[PDB]
């Protein structure tokens, strides 16, 4: 559930870069 | 990118800009 942690909390351009592929 | 939440294109606009060729996973159900 990345959205649950990236939609109810926050994300970083690298933290979001980690969800690539 | 800053310290805000995400969802919809907001999450892709970030995943797409951070991934691009590696595309992104993006989940929902599991």
């Amino acid at each position: 559930g990345i959205a649950e942690q990236c939609c109810t909390s926050i994300c970083s351009l690298y933290q979001l870069e980690n969800y690539c592929n | 990118f800053v310290n805000q939440h995400l969802c919809g294109s907001d999450l892709v606009e970030a995943l797409y800009l951070v991934c691009g060729e590696r595309g992104f996973f993006y989940t929902k159900p599991t």
